[PDB]
């Protein structure tokens, strides 16, 4: 989840920036990223390739 | 947890907000430098007017 | 505390009810300090400070 | 002690009200930000019924 969760940080919002934030807002947007990426509205909600 | 009163870490933490007093510094560096010039501008005209009157 | 809750052992909806505003207390604990670290935006704190002095928009 | 910390040094170099006033010129700056309306002045004392108990009454006059 880690891994999704830095994709979409970098892509969105980028990693220079996300590390000036807080700790609280950092861990905000990670949940909103793993969210994003649990749910793969892209691939159709499926964890395939 | 509880007295954080966050979930996942504190608040106003990080290079944004610590930043702050970096900014504070060269703000008062400034405020001093300005006012310096201020006073001595001020104190050229009192010591004018009160030696030409009194 | 012995007397008061052996009486409290003899009402009837007291005992019942009155424990039910006690959850708000712990509400209050948590939303204090959820408030008291909270990020906020810097212009509408400056464009809308709540309770703040000399706002011609509340009138003084 | 990071919130009064960064509150403060917000407040000293004008990025911030200070603590209980309403500043203008921070007011006016986030108003032009936000693109919102500026804090005006909406009260109008000299409105019928407002100053009848008011033993030193404001005077209306145009400036």
């Amino acid at each position: 989840s880690r891994e999704a969760i830095f994709m979409v940080i970098e892509e969105r919002h980028g990693w220079d920036n996300f590390k000036k934030l807080s700790s609280h807002q950092q861990g905000v947007i990670m949940q909103e990223a793993a969210q994003e990426s649990l749910l793969a509205r892209n691939k159709g909600e499926l964890h395939l390739p | 947890i509880y007295g954080r009163g966050s979930l996942y870490g504190y608040r106003f933490d990080g290079e944004i907000h610590r930043q702050e007093a970096q900014n504070v510094i060269l703000y008062k560096e400034k405020e001093a430098q300005e006012m310096a010039v201020v006073m001595e501008k001020l104190e050229k005209e009192i010591q004018e007017w009160l030696k030409t009157m009194e | 505390f012995y007397n008061l809750y052996n009486f409290v052992r003899i009402g009837r909806v007291s005992k019942y009810v009155c424990w039910l505003s006690l959850p708000l207390v712990f509400q209050r604990m948590w939303m204090k300090n959820r408030a008291t670290g909270m990020e906020y935006d810097i212009d509408l704190e400056n464009y809308a400070p709540f309770e703040a002095k000399k706002n011609p928009m509340h009138g003084h | 002690n990071l919130r009064v910390e960064w509150e403060k040094n917000m407040e000293i170099q004008k990025k911030l009200h200070p603590s209980g006033l309403w500043s203008e010129e921070q007011a006016f700056a986030a108003a032009e930000k936000l693109g919102r309306p500026k804090a005006g002045h909406p009260m109008r004392v000299f409105e019928d019924g407002y100053q009848q108990f008011d033993l030193k009454p404001k005077l209306f006059d145009p400036d």
